[PDB]
């Protein structure tokens, strides 16, 4: 099948392009010695949304590490997350907020503006000399005409209007906007928190950590390699049959040399010599094709081995980070827990030991509050391995009832207030001020005065 | 009135059994009397107290020599220290199926064999009905009773126990083929060799057929050369020899073709005659093995694997007593000693009813094996003793086991002597050891 | 004795263990990290974690008992028969060493750290925690009841152990589970002792690389556990009856309970010297041996054996292992009160001494006898080696000479004068001297017995020098007369040498005594 | 016809690693089976240098002479622990091997290597396929070498002995066959000054060859800080601190894309005072940031993923 060879050649070309792209990239950090406690730069200091969705121009100053928006449901509660995702740059289908970008614009107004102020005063800034202490990202969405972008600085000088610069800045700041899990919508949070089957938990963890796509790419490459190896064996058999036919043609050529009789040979000598010449050309082209296929198969085999080793190392590291984060999270409730990933069952099993039992029982053999706490700890342990500058989450009050909801909120505050590398925006309708755990520093509560 | 001992009626006892044994002038037992249950015999005593010596003397009495039991020969041990002669007497049921007997009619039901051992005289002399005879007559009487001392199945000793512990599948095949007539295996092997030489001749005929096909291909070239003689002289050097050899091979083909049909028919007839008998024997031995291992709570069958070659047939034993141990051939290294001993003992018990031997004797078998495998083998022996008309086993118990199960059919025998107990010779009722039926009348 | 057996400051005694030590936050985090890495089958990272901070800091990283069992199981996965599995597990061998080798090296280094407690080098709390982990591993490694031939308990409730959900590491069952079988521990000991002297490359690789070091580590750990049991588990003052019962429950008592057999003396003597040069007496039944982990007797095609060991090196290692086993047996035996005997193990010191003496006297090769009777440290093996030497000498004199002279040299080690007088008495009887009764045809066997007798006397003289030193070699006339008697014995041997029965000179101990304490052949070569 | 005649002159009607496998087979120094599967697995790594390593011993050892030396060593008049003085029982060793070079030749080292005890990077002596040459047990070889210590001697003999010991311990075969307890190795290290030992080791091997540095640290972890003081000395580093020198070396390896050397350098540096384990350290955070920057997880060298995992593990260590 020539189509299998074409697929192998296309995959080899794609791998060569990817390795050239890998070689092109350079380190972007200069390691300024400086002095830890201080948060790194790139967090969103303030967001202003003018004529966006339902509300008019509104100013929100987000905190450095942890945020709790107390906007009530039905008052544009999800508008802030949608605006942040659109401004930072995300696919419209991925956001799943609104039928189209045109609907996001306020009714009766042709244009909507979304402005974000990323911080560059602190360490880790991207081109702090050119952009200054702050980077302003402005997105204009109009019913008529393409959406416009401005990467203006504090003085208002528009550094650039293209999309590549925004992607480069986001990559430098390490904000996984492409990953839907870092910015969880209501539906995504409901799907992740309500997962019951171990296979569902494993699938959610793999998809969130961006390991599922690597596994799918490796499986596709492995299937292409197996098909290419089978076609290579068929081509080797065909080349051996052609070599035997050409050896017979060479014996006929030796008979042609002896003649150089026609009725004994049967075919005209000119026809036989032309057949030998075309057979030699076919042999040469077949040998070149065989060498190209062999080189491509060897390169694919080496690339597959390297990818398998890299994927195994990355998976082991991600699983180890998730397991350590989960064990640290379970210490809050005086529990001892661990995660097990099984390839044979393709499932993630959570084992938790409480104060009463002396044996680590299955997580399924627990109460609803304990299972909800385990799900929240798994969500935090899945967020931890992927280092994200900005993480946004919608309401979770419907998934936990009474005491377990307060315990989950306390766990979220304790686990996210300490880390300065990640800025978290939590949007919940329940009043955080009612909770006694608001005295802790590093937590910012932004309650909307207008219900 | 006067107490009367139970009548030793040989008619009630199964043929080939022993009712009363008299041991005279032996170590620690100058005069002793022993009684054996018709179903099964149980003897309790420490090793080296003379119980093993008593069993060895009983084995020697029935045309037995110490070197023929696969053990060291110690004639002096049997003789009492200071007594010139040591006497052992064995009484057996007699049936009119055995020849070469002295002073005993065919109708008579008693065959009494006496062995006397003395240091001064070195000869094999036995007594029938208190009449001196050579060892050959007793040996042939034992041979005609279908009981063999040299064979490991009928008699089991510590050296024989060690040999049975490491047993290869080829040894099991040899034992199975020696129990049944071994002529059939030899005939089948000869027929297999005839099939092999016939197959070699058939492949040679196939090569000759390929040569005939080449001759047929070149016959057209020969005809072309002949018509050209009538581009010329192509392979014309040989014309007559190729035709003559083709005709000779064509005449040879039917003679070889006639064969491979009669030889295969004879092989098929021999295989068809031999197969059901071995199949039923294997099915019966597997059923006995499974029924004996049901007490062990394990599933096992004695299977005979039959490959295309008749000589390649082998015996497989299924082991399930231990979950960790996979099904494999019996071996001492991989398996525990107690489980292996129980398995071999049950295998020997399975080949008892089919054998015509009147009784089977096992030595160093009743000794404890972890107190669990020994307990289950004791339960299996009790279940076997439950059936009527069964062989008598002389069990040896060097180490006492707590909570031993004693069946009603079998009776325990104790040879131990106590300081408070009076001397057996002086005390009329102490001559019998481990017997309770003797005290009761009849 | 040392700080290893007398450090109970940070211990928290429990029903399961008296040596239990509570975990601190840093140790708990380390235990959790190691367990998490072990769960993902990332053993290479576990070894890197243990090696990166080893010896580079004042604080000590304590290996958890479950991780110790994992390392013990890894030590069984040798490259020669598991090369494809190890290559698959770690395709990039960054360490350039086998996982089994790295695990064995870590276990040996940690055992060396445990043997001597350096309070200055390491904090006492870490050392006590490591001792607790090793003792817990030994308690999990308790041998099952001997067969001629409960799954996991975690004392620490702070973390979930990796071994709870898994019983195999890389296709091989855990060492504790494998050894906790009726016929495996004795089988393992017999297999290693048989394969120690085996010429076959797979069998030699199986023991030299795997079983020999693991057995040495287990013997050392059991000796330390026995010392801890005697120091703390006992009730101090006792009626001499309860102490025997406690000794029957001692870790060494359970260790040798799996080798009790029917008669401990003869079977133990055959087991320790299995596959040695001595002729087998009384046609003893062969001892079944099988590989412990699948194909230990097979070498994978990928692995190429490029290492050759001389027979002397193999004999030295095998005899050292045998000496360690005999020393452990004698250490267990010496604690038994006089008159009383242990109930669970049917072991008698006199029976063991007689069996070892019979086995040593039966040796037909002097090299193995010398390897057994030559030790780098006399103080370490001072409790049983003199007794074995005296017994072997007594048996050699009994077989060579019709008159058996009672030997009291072990009690005479205290006084050099008594020892020298006894030596003079023995040489005067001609039992030490070459026997004229022996025929010229059997001269080589007589020389073989004489050289072994000389080796036993040299061992006793070395122990006497260790006990008394060199103070009155010539000052006391008795030692000078003993040296003159040794010269007279040398002259008696020279009489047979001048007989010219064989070209080889009969062995003379005069040069060796002169080197050790003969002061250069007295006046013969002092000039 | 004439064109066909020239065409007949032209040959008419995989070999991925045939030449390399054939050359490895020809130079094998082994009398045995040498199965083709071993050659195939050795010649088809393409990812790691596991089968390429420094080999001090390149020839089969003289088994008979070494066995004779072992027999003489096992039993002798003194039968006591060998002291550093009294000639180290020279009465037989001088008769058997008068010089240390003769002993090294008995071990299997060629005379040319004995003459110059240095690793030739130009000849790629540090990366060579295993010669599969039989060697004596490491303990016996170390005892024989210790018999040639000669403390009461000129500096040249002691320097030669130290260089020979350093070359022997760094050998791949010796390192693989070395016992878990380095009692003899520790004794030899204690015989010489630690600074002198480090200076001799750095003379024998390249300063940037961190693979051998990691191997030496595996053999002798306590020398790690001292080794760093030789590699990143404050006096030789001008005004820059040792940490700044470590950062500069990391940056240069990162720019050169020497991922294997970078991984071995990271393994060597961690565990010392300059680069200690801990989540709060800035250096580990910078290293992780750089590794995350280069890592793409689609077409990347295995070393990058291994470095990421090792850095994460070291960061988690307290």
């Amino acid at each position: 099948i020539e189509q299998v060879d074409d697929e192998l050649l296309s995959l080899t070309a794609q791998q060569e392009n990817e390795e050239q792209q890998q070689q092109r990239k350079r380190r972007r950090h200069q390691f300024a010695p400086m002095t830890l406690e201080e948060s790194p730069s790139g967090y969103i200091k303030k967001v202003i949304l003018r004529n966006f969705m339902c509300h008019e121009h509104f100013e929100l100053e987000l905190g450095s590490r942890l945020n709790f928006i107390v906007g009530n449901n039905g008052s544009g509660k999800s508008a802030i997350l949608t605006a942040i995702t659109i401004g930072l740059g995300a696919k419209a289908s991925e956001t799943n907020r609104g039928s189209s970008l045109k609907d996001l614009i306020r009714e009766g107004c042709y244009s909507a503006k979304i402005i974000l102020h990323l911080d560059n005063s602190k360490y880790g800034a991207y081109q702090q000399g050119i952009f200054g202490n702050e980077i302003i990202v402005e997105r204009i969405i109009k019913r008529d005409g393409p959406a416009s972008f401005s990467l203006r600085s504090e003085n208002g000088k528009e550094i650039s209007n293209k999309k590549k610069d925004i992607q480069t800045v986001v990559d430098y700041f390490s904000v996984p906007v492409s990953n839907p899990m870092c910015f969880l919508s209501q539906d995504a949070a409901r799907s992740f928190l309500t997962a019951s089957t171990s296979q569902d938990k494993y699938s959610h963890f793999m998809k969130g950590t961006l390991l599922q796509e690597i596994t799918e790419n490796l499986l596709y490459a492995s299937a292409i390699h197996d098909s290419a190896q089978e076609n290579m064996a068929l081509h080797l058999e065909n080349l051996k049959s052609l070599k035997a036919e050409y050896e017979d043609a060479k014996k006929l050529l030796r008979e042609l040399n002896q003649t150089s009789a026609e009725k004994s040979l049967g075919l005209s000598q000119e026809e036989v010599i032309a057949l030998f010449e075309k057979c030699r050309n076919k042999y040469k082209e077949g040998q070149k094709k065989y060498m190209e296929i062999d080189e491509a198969l060897n390169r694919l085999h080496n690339s597959l081995k390297a990818r398998d080793q890299n994927y195994k190392n990355a998976e082991k590291g991600t699983c180890f980070d998730a397991d350590m984060d989960f064990r640290a999270s379970l210490k809050v409730r005086k529990f001892s827990g661990n995660l097990s990933f099984i390839k044979d069952t393709k499932s993630l099993e959570i084992y938790i030991l409480t104060t009463n039992d002396e044996k680590a029982r299955n997580v399924d053999t627990l109460s609803g509050g304990e299972k909800s706490f385990s799900q929240m700890a798994l969500l935090l342990a899945t967020w931890k391995p992927m280092r994200s500058r900005i993480i946004a989450l919608d309401e979770f009050d419907v998934f936990m009832d009474q005491v377990n909801r307060k315990i989950g909120t306390t766990l979220i505050v304790k686990k996210l207030k300490d880390i300065a590398r990640t800025q978290t925006i939590i949007i919940t309708p329940q009043d955080i001020g009612k909770i006694a755990d608001i005295d802790s520093s590093g937590v910012s509560i932004h309650r909307m005065r207008d219900p | 009135k006067r107490v009367k001992i139970a009548k030793p009626d040989l008619s009630s006892f199964q043929p080939g059994s022993i009712i009363k044994i008299r041991l005279q002038d032996f170590v620690t037992y100058t005069l002793t009397e022993f009684n054996l249950s018709p179903s099964l015999n149980m003897i309790i005593g420490p090793n080296g107290s003379g119980k093993s010596t008593f069993v060895c003397a009983v084995c020697l009495g029935l045309a037995g020599k110490p070197e023929y039991i696969g053990r060291s020969k110690k004639v002096e041990d049997f003789i009492k220290n200071g007594q010139d002669v040591s006497k052992i007497e064995i009484t057996l049921k007699n049936s009119p199926n055995v020849t070469d007997i002295e002073y005993i009619d065919a109708r008579d039901e008693t065959i009494k064999i006496t062995r006397i051992i003395t240091r001064s005289k070195r000869r094999s002399d036995y007594l029938i009905n208190d009449y001196q005879v050579s060892e050959s007559v007793v040996k042939t009487l034992v041979a005609q009773l279908n009981i063999q001392l040299d064979n490991l199945c009928q008699f089991l000793s510590q050296e024989r126990v060690e040999e049975f512990a490491r047993l290869k599948s080829v040894k099991l095949l040899v034992e199975t083929i020696r129990s049944i007539d071994a002529s059939l295996l030899d005939v089948l092997d000869e027929l297999r060799e005839l099939q092999g030489n016939e197959q070699s001749l058939q492949k040679d005929l196939d090569f000759k057929k390929a040569k005939i096909v080449h001759l047929r291909q070149e016959s057209d070239k020969l005809r072309k050369s002949v018509e050209s003689l009538r581009h010329d002289e192509s392979a014309v050097t040989i014309l007559d020899q190729v035709t003559a050899e083709l005709r000779e091979l064509e005449h040879t083909v039917p003679q070889q073709s006639k064969d491979l049909e009669t030889i295969k028919a004879k092989l098929k007839e021999d295989h068809a005659v031999l197969e059901p008998k071995l199949d039923d024997i294997v099915s019966k031995i597997s059923a006995r093995f499974a029924r004996l291992f049901n007490n062990v709570g394990s599933a096992g069958a004695v299977r005979l694997e039959k490959p295309k070659d008749y000589a390649e047939w082998k015996i497989e034993i299924m082991v399930k007593f231990r979950d960790n141990a996979p099904l494999k051939k019996l071996d001492s290294h991989t398996q525990s000693g107690g489980e292996r001993a129980v398995s071999t003992v049950l295998y020997m018990i399975a080949l008892q009813e089919f054998t015509s031997a009147p009784f089977r004797v096992v030595d160093e078998i009743n000794q404890g094996m972890d107190s669990r495998n020994e307990r289950i083998v004791h339960k299996a022996m009790v279940e076997n003793a439950c059936a009527e008309n069964t062989s008598q086993y002389f069990l040896i118990t060097p180490k006492l086991l707590t909570g031993l199960h004693y069946h009603e059919k079998m009776r325990i025998h104790c040879v131990m002597a106590g300081s408070w107990i009076p001397n057996p010779s002086e005390d009329p009722k102490m001559i019998h050891f481990g017997e309770t039926s003797n005290y009761s009348f009849d | 004795d040392g700080a290893l057996i007398n450090s109970v400051l940070y211990v928290s005694p429990r029903n399961g263990a008296h040596y239990f030590v509570e975990l601190t936050e840093k140790h708990l985090l380390a235990f959790e990290m190691l367990n998490s890495m072990c769960l993902l089958e990332n053993y290479d990272h576990v070894l890197l974690f243990l090696e990166c901070q080893f010896g580079k800091s004042h604080n000590l990283a304590v290996i958890p008992f479950d991780i110790i069992l994992v390392l013990f199981t890894l030590s069984t996965l040798s490259e020669y028969y598991k090369e494809p599995i190890l290559r698959a597990n770690d395709p990039y061998n960054t360490s350039r060493e086998t996982l089994s080798r790295r695990a064995l090296k870590l276990l040996q280094k940690y055992l060396a750290i445990l043997k001597e407690f350096d309070s200055e080098q390491y904090n006492l709390y870490d050392l006590e925690l490591l001792r607790c982990q090793f003792f817990l591993a030994i308690d999990t490694l308790t041998p099952k009841k001997q067969k001629w031939g409960k799954t996991f308990k975690n004392p620490y409730r702070s973390y979930i152990s990796c071994l709870e959900q898994r019983n195999t590491i890389l296709g091989n069952r855990l060492l504790n589970l494998k050894l906790n079988e009726p016929g495996e521990f004795i089988n393992m000991i017999l297999w290693t002792l048989s394969n120690s002297l085996q010429e076959s490359t797979p069998l030699f690789l199986s023991s030299h690389e795997i079983w020999m070091p693991l057995l040495e580590i287990l013997i050392d750990l059991f000796s330390c556990r026995q010392d801890y049991f005697i120091q703390h588990e006992v009730a101090q003052n006792v009626s001499k009856s309860l102490f025997v019962q406690r000794l029957s429950e001692s870790p060494l008592a359970v260790f040798f309970e799996s080798l009790n057999t029917r008669n401990f003396a003869n079977r133990f003597s055959e087991y320790v010297f299995l596959n040695c040069d001595y002729k087998l007496p009384s046609d003893n039944y062969a001892t079944p041996v099988h590989p412990v982990y699948n194909g230990e007797n097979t070498i994978v095609d990928t692995y190429i054996p490029t290492i050759k060991c001389s027979p002397l090196y193999k004999s030295q290692k095998s005899l050292a292992l045998r000496r360690k086993l005999i020393g452990s047996c004698f250490k267990l035996l010496l604690r038994v009160p006089d008159g009383h005997r242990l109930i669970t193990p049917r072991i008698v010191a006199d029976d063991v001494i007689q069996g070892i003496s019979r086995t040593l006297a039966s040796f037909n090769d002097i090299l193995q006898f010398k390897k057994f009777f030559m030790t780098e440290n006399l103080s370490q093996e001072s409790y049983f080696i003199p007794l074995l030497a005296e017994g072997t000498l007594s048996e050699i004199l009994k077989d060579t000479q019709e008159c058996v002279v009672i030997l009291t040299l072990v009690e005479n080690l205290s006084d050099g004068v008594s020892f020298c007088n006894e030596v003079i008495g023995l040489v005067k009887s001609k039992c030490f001297a070459f026997t004229e009764q022996c025929s010229q045809a059997s001269y080589e066997e007589a020389v073989l017995n004489i050289e072994k007798c000389d080796v036993c006397l040299l061992v006793l003289l070395r122990y006497l020098l260790h006990l008394i030193g060199t103070e009155a070699i010539l000052d006391a006339k008795e030692q000078l007369e003993m040296l003159h008697a040794i010269e007279k014995n040398d002259s008696g041997r020279r009489q047979w040498a001048k007989a010219l029965n064989l070209g080889n000179d009969p062995p003379l101990l005069y040069p060796i005594v002169s080197q050790m304490f003969g002061v250069h052949d007295k006046s013969v070569i002092i000039e | 016809q004439d064109l066909k005649k020239e065409i007949l002159d032209s040959p008419r009607s995989i070999t991925s690693n045939t030449v390399a496998k054939s050359e490895l087979q020809k130079s094998i120094k082994f009398s045995g089976s040498i199965p083709e599967i071993y050659l195939d697995v050795v010649t088809k790594e393409t990812i790691s240098d596991k089968y390429k390593d420094w080999h001090f011993i390149s020839k089969n050892c003289h088994y008979e002479q070494l066995m004779d030396l072992e027999m003489k060593d096992t039993a002798y008049s003194f039968l006591f622990g060998s002291s550093r003085s009294q000639g180290k029982v020279p009465e037989f060793v001088h008769l058997k091997c008068p010089s240390i070079t003769n002993l090294l030749v008995l071990f299997g080292v060629n005379q040319e290597k004995c003459n110059s005890l240095k690793i030739n990077y130009e000849k790629k002596e540090n990366s060579r396929y295993d010669n599969l040459c039989t060697i004596f047990p490491v303990n016996k070889m170390l005892k024989f070498l210790m018999y040639f210590y000669s403390d009461d001697d000129n500096d040249d003999v002691r320097e030669f002995f130290l260089k020979a010991f350093i070359c022997l311990i760094l050998d791949r075969k010796v390192f693989n066959a070395m016992e878990s307890d380095h009692r003899l190795c520790f004794k030899v290290l204690e015989l010489f000054n630690e600074a002198h030992f480090i200076n001799s080791y750095f003379e024998i091997v390249d300063k940037n060859d961190f693979f051998l540095h990691y191997r030496l640290l595996q053999i002798f972890p306590h020398l790690q800080s001292a080794l760093l003081r030789r590699r990143f000395s404050e006096k030789q580093g001008r005004t820059e601190t040792i940490q700044q020198n470590i950062i500069k070396e990391f940056n240069e390896f990162f720019d050169c894309k020497n991922y294997k050397n970078l991984l071995y350098f990271i393994l060597t540096m961690y565990g010392s005072k300059f680069i200690p384990f801990g989540p709060k350290c800035q250096v580990t955070e910078y290293f992780k940031d750089c590794i995350l920057d280069i890592s793409n997880e689609t077409t990347n060298d295995v070393e990058i993923s291994i470095l990421k995992g090792i850095l994460n593990l070291f960061s988690k260590i307290r």
